[PDB]
């Protein structure tokens, strides 16, 4: 999968 | 420079009452303050300190708590609050001024004391080796004290203080760090020692030098005074 | 008149008239005092730690 | 470690504490030169100012803290105390327009500026350029050219045109047209617009100094 | 996907111009104490915020990203994902403590001789990173390696920052982007609008009480200046500020667009904020620009 | 009568002066002390940094203890120093900030301090009161006041800014005796180590040496360029040094009559604001506007070294009497503790 992102 | 106390007389044993002194003509701001008692009897002891800043408070162990010390600058005035004072608390109290700095005379000035008649370790010991003596004019006489710790400090000075309390009046400074005279002492006052054995010579002797001679030491509070020796004329 | 130039011809015949030692006599007594005082200065002489009150 | 130094080193802070309350209270102060020939110039202004070496006098106008460093009778090189006053925020420079007609003070005077308007101490400080005696200069060009004093004048004989040509006669020797701003007026009878305006002045320049030191100038 | 690469290349070199230009500002601004003036002191604190920045996001944004997973551990999660929300807090509030001190050097120029002192600027320093510091704490808290399974059948994990209600979530990126965007950016545009009006009346006033060419010029290069760092400030963190909000309401489809390549530009955009504010704040300063040359 | 006699007699003794000099010097000082071996390097770090002014420190005096120093700074505060602990054991505020010289009594019960308001202002530091007050204004001065220094509790040398110099009485705060012979504004004294002499550096780029107790000016040294910003006695004070905004110290000797030898160097375009010597008198510290003070070899006339720890002018520069260390004060505003 690997959906995201870290928020910042 | 004067120091005018008040705020004595008869006490009820446990109660609480403020002790006060009104400073004149010096700049009161400036200057740290000490509380002294002197027990009916026996010699003096330190009680408080409040430095210029109004910082760094200490106080002896044997009043730490039981006591506070505080300051009004903007009044030129100072308040020794005594809060559950005991029955060894009973003393003859002194205001007493310091200013700390090189080549500074701290303990100068003593003010002339208030009486309070309370209705019935880890410290510096100085050994004073000797309760009286006696001597006549134009004799010569040493007095000496031992410190329990060499008051030779690492910056190379040692912190001993003499003091003579004539009869019926308040202590005045002789001698500060073991080998200055204070401002009004005759140039016959001349004091030595190794660090942690001290001589006091009074040479060409005088009427004016009877009275109890108290040692003192600063290198650590609480500020132990000696026993006091008294020169018997 | 002569508060600026009589008085300082005034002046200046005495600071002629002065008496005077040679150049070479007053350098030898400077260098014979920097030397008789060269252990005395802690900055010539470079001062130990220990003796020296400006250390750390 | 120490003992009984510790309580000098409370006093020595006490000290530092109070010391850097006074350079809180001295850099709030707004410092300015006064500086021009004759008494009598310098003395219009200081008197103006509403509320024996170096004089200094203190006002307050809207709030702000002025000191005017009346350096006139201090009679001593400017070379060896001038360097003084590097940090001044203004000079007033003040000079009386009359002093055309008498013993060539105008070029004395233009000379002072040339100098205090290029003096390396002062490279980047403002000056405010008091031109004094307006209603005497009015009365002196009813009765002397100005030609006078400036062979290379050519011009009306009157008020307005005389007094823009002093005022260019000055603001032309300011070699350092770009560093430094001269906050030329004309002395008002009429009070309270002389120390207006030295407060505007004031204000102006505090304005481009907060924008030196934010770097945007 | 070939873009990777281009990734590699300008994270690869912002990295260098932000690592070098914040190095050399805080080597300027301690070692010459005679440029360390209040506005100096926030461009220092500034700095050293763009640098925490630049080290504690860019390598554990790339090869997290060039890797597909979080290799670092659980731990290294928490502890970076704080330090970038606390680097970010501390830049934005330093950016706005910044423009407030210039409005009151300019708009309000002798009430600043009141209050813009040293002791004012390092008390509101304090102030704002303790504050910072209070309000990024959720990030160590809810930030959790949640796992997951990769295509080549191996596990790995993501570092994902999931304060667990989902409306929970919407709320603190609500706040988030109110307090670290819309209040800022509000607030700054205030300053700068009120700064550029009281300039644009100065040069009306002179050319309609003196000025000069080169004074009118540096005017207009103020003008220049504000309007863009307001703009770059924008651009800059409405991108992954917009991204967020996204994510928050969005979640799915939102990540789905944004996921991997473009998310990697975004914020590489968001860290181009780290890099320009050293250059368009102290590298450009003409007072700097040659303490520099003094400085080493 | 006129200065067509007066000026040609006065030419004529000037020229019978520099005559006599000139038989005088059989020898410059450097072939002479070529036989003495060179100092070398000296290295000396900043052991202290003073941290307490707040504006650019124009005068500094190390008392006679070697331990406590007087600085003055247009901050208009006057800060004992405690070179040992970097304590201040006082700080006195000023009646005219616009102070330029300070000066720390032999004994030290006195400071004083003066500038562009005429007055020496004499502080008590050891009242009863522990409070710091004036004992005298010393009013009388027309120019602004350059230098103060003490010979004794009751007597104070101080220089103007107007042509003269001025010993004074505390006690009654009157003029004992004004030194008049200098034509410019008179910057800087020195005592010697007996107080029986000092010696006076003025812009007109003379040096007077002036007796105390007679007044007399007994000799006139004119070597320099331009002004004579600074002046020192060598420690046995049978020379001084002179620092000029000509860039370059001169070495005079009293009774030579006669420069000894002159440091300069192609570099050093600076002036040089202040001037000490080193106990022994082998180095001679000279500080400039260049943000340095150059170490000297009073002898040999080279750089020994140049302390560089200052980002401004460096103003006053005072050596102890012990040699022990070298204070070396800057419009910085910090005070640097050198050894």
């Amino acid at each position: 999968d690997y959906m995201g992102w870290m928020d910042f | 420079v004067q120091l005018v106390e008040s705020g004595g007389g008869l006490v009820q044993p446990g109660g609480s009452r403020k002790l006060s002194c009104s400073a004149s003509g010096f700049a009161f701001s400036s200057f740290g303050m000490h509380w002294v008692r002197q027990a009916p009897e026996k010699g003096l002891e330190w009680v408080a300190y409040i430095s210029s800043g109004s910082g760094t408070i200490y106080y002896a162990d044997t009043v730490k708590g039981r006591f506070t010390i505080s300051r009004d600058d903007p009044k030129n005035t100072l308040f020794l609050q005594m809060t559950s004072l005991r029955s060894e608390d009973t003393a003859m109290y002194y205001c007493v001024r310091s200013i700390y700095y090189y080549g500074s005379s701290p303990f100068d000035f003593w003010g002339q004391g208030t009486t309070l008649t309370v209705s019935a370790s880890a410290d510096i010991v100085m050994t004073q080796a000797t309760s009286s003596v006696p001597v006549t004019p134009g004799e010569s006489v040493s007095i000496s004290c031992r410190s329990s710790k060499s008051l030779l400090h690492s910056n190379g000075n040692t912190y001993l203080y003499w003091f003579l309390q004539r009869p019926g009046q308040s202590p005045q400074l002789l001698i500060y760090r073991m080998s200055n005279l204070a401002s009004g002492v005759p140039d016959r006052f001349s004091g030595s020692g190794s660090g942690t054995a001290f001589t006091l010579t009074i040479s060409r002797l005088e009427a004016e030098d009877v009275g109890v001679y108290y040692c003192m030491q600063h290198l650590e509070y609480p500020l132990t005074f000696g026993a006091g020796t008294k020169l018997e004329l | 008149s002569i508060a600026q130039a009589r008085k300082l011809v005034e002046q200046l015949k005495m600071e002629a008239n002065i008496d005077r030692i040679k150049v070479s006599k007053a350098a030898a007594d400077l260098m014979a005092y920097c030397e008789a005082h060269a252990k005395e200065d802690p900055l010539l002489t470079p001062v130990p730690a220990s003796e020296n009150p400006f250390r750390e | 470690l120490s003992a009984e130094d510790k309580a000098a080193v409370e006093r020595s802070k006490m000290i530092d504490r109070n010391l850097r309350e006074d350079g809180e209270k001295a850099a709030r102060e707004v410092k300015l030169l006064l500086l021009g020939a004759g008494e009598s110039g310098k003395s219009t202004i200081v008197k103006q100012m509403k509320i024996t070496g170096i004089v200094e006098t203190h006002f307050t106008f809207k709030d702000l803290h002025f000191k005017m460093f009346d350096v006139g009778a201090q009679r001593s090189e400017r070379k060896k105390w001038i360097h003084c006053f590097e940090g001044v925020t203004a000079i007033i420079f003040c000079v009386a327009l009359s002093d055309y007609d008498l013993v060539n003070r105008m070029h004395e005077s233009m000379k002072l500026f040339d100098s205090i308007c290029n003096n390396k101490w002062f490279t980047d400080t403002s000056i405010i350029l008091f031109l004094n005696k307006k209603d005497l200069f009015e009365e002196k060009i009813k009765k002397s050219p100005l030609t006078i004093c400036y062979p290379e004048y050519a011009g009306s004989n009157t008020y307005e045109e005389a007094a823009a040509y002093i005022q260019c006669q000055f603001e032309d020797l300011n070699k350092r047209k770009d560093t430094k701003e001269i906050y030329t007026h004309f002395t008002c009878s009429t009070d309270t617009k002389n120390v207006q305006f030295v407060f505007d002045a004031v204000t102006d320049v505090i304005i481009k100094n907060n924008l030196k030191d934010c770097g945007l100038f | 996907e070939w873009q990777p690469a281009v990734q590699i290349l300008l994270y690869s070199l912002i990295f260098l111009l932000s690592v070098l230009g914040n190095t050399l500002v805080i080597t300027v601004l301690i070692r010459n104490k005679r440029m360390r003036t209040v506005t100096n002191i926030f461009l220092l604190s500034l700095a050293v915020s763009d640098l925490m920045l630049c080290l504690f996001c860019m390598p554990f944004n790339l090869i997290p990203n060039l890797l597909k997973d979080f290799i670092f551990g659980s731990a290294v999660c928490k502890t970076t994902t704080y330090f970038m929300g606390t680097s970010v807090s501390v830049s934005t509030f330093n950016l706005v403590a910044i423009s407030l001190e210039r409005y009151g050097a300019i708009c309000k120029p002798l009430q600043s001789r009141v209050w813009q002192t040293k002791s004012h600027a390092l008390k509101v320093i304090a102030a704002t990173w303790c504050l910072s510091f209070t309000i990024m704490t959720p990030y160590p808290i809810y930030s959790n390696l949640v796992p997951f399974t990769k295509n080549n059948n191996q596990t790995a994990n993501m570092c994902r920052f999931l304060l667990p209600n989902d409306v929970m979530q919407q709320s603190w990126h609500t706040f988030l982007l109110l307090i670290l965007f819309l209040i800022p950016g509000i607030v700054m545009m205030v300053a700068y609008g009120l700064i550029s009006l009281e300039l644009y009346q100065g040069i009306k006033f002179e050319a309609s009480s003196n000025s000069s060419a080169a004074n009118l010029m540096a005017k207009k290069r103020v003008i220049r200046m504000l309007i863009v760092i307001v703009v770059l400030f924008f651009l800059c963190w409405m991108p992954i500020f917009s991204a967020n909000a996204w994510r928050a309401y969005d979640t799915a489809s939102a990540e789905r667009r944004l996921s991997g390549t473009p998310i990697s530009f975004i914020l590489l955009l968001s860290y181009t904020s780290s890099c320009v504010n050293p250059i368009i704040y102290c590298f450009m300063n003409k007072r700097f620009r040659l303490g520099f040359m003094a400085t080493f | 009568s006129e200065l067509d006699q007066l000026r040609q007699e006065a030419e004529q003794l000037k020229n019978q002066i520099r005559d006599a000099r000139k038989a005088c010097a059989d020898a410059t000082l450097s072939q002479i002390t070529n036989n003495i071996d060179p100092v070398g390097r000296i290295q000396m770090r900043t052991r202290r940094t003073l941290r307490g002014h707040l504006a650019k420190i124009y005068a500094m005096h190390w008392g006679t203890d070697s331990r406590l120093l007087v600085s003055a700074s247009q901050d208009g505060k006057l800060i004992i120093w405690d070179s040992y602990t970097t304590n201040k054991v006082h700080a006195i505020p000023l009646r005219s900030s616009w102070v330029m010289t300070c000066a720390y009594a032999p004994s030290g019960n006195y400071v004083a301090c003066g500038g562009l308001d005429n007055i020496c202002s004499i502080y008590n530091l050891k009242t009863r009161e522990g409070n710091v007050r004036v004992s005298r204004e010393l009013a009388g001065h027309t120019g602004y006041l350059s230098c103060c220094r003490f010979l004794d509790d009751n007597q104070i040398v101080t220089s103007s800014g107007d042509t003269t110099c001025a010993l004074w009485d505390i006690e009654t705060g009157q003029q004992t005796t004004t030194f008049t012979g200098h034509t410019g504004d008179v910057m800087s004294l020195s005592l010697a180590p007996d107080t029986r002499l000092f010696v006076s550096g003025a812009c007109d780029a003379s040096a007077k040496l002036w007796d105390v107790r007679e007044g007399m000016c007994r000799q006139t040294f004119t070597g320099h360029e331009s002004d004579i910003n600074a002046i020192c006695f060598f420690p046995n004070g049978n020379a001084f040094a002179t620092g000029s905004d000509d860039a370059t110290c001169r070495l005079f000797d009293l009774r030579a009559d006669q420069e000894l030898m002159t440091y300069s160097h192609d570099n050093i375009i600076c002036g040089i604001t202040s001037v000490s010597f080193s106990k022994s008198g082998r180095l001679l510290l000279a500080g400039y506007d260049d943000f340095n003070c150059n170490v000297w070899d009073a002898l040999k006339a080279d750089r020994a070294g140049v302390l560089a720890g200052h980002d401004n002018r460096v103003s006053c520069l005072g050596v102890t009497d012990d040699g022990m260390a070298v204070a070396t004060g800057s419009w910085d505003s910090f005070l640097k503790i050198w050894n």
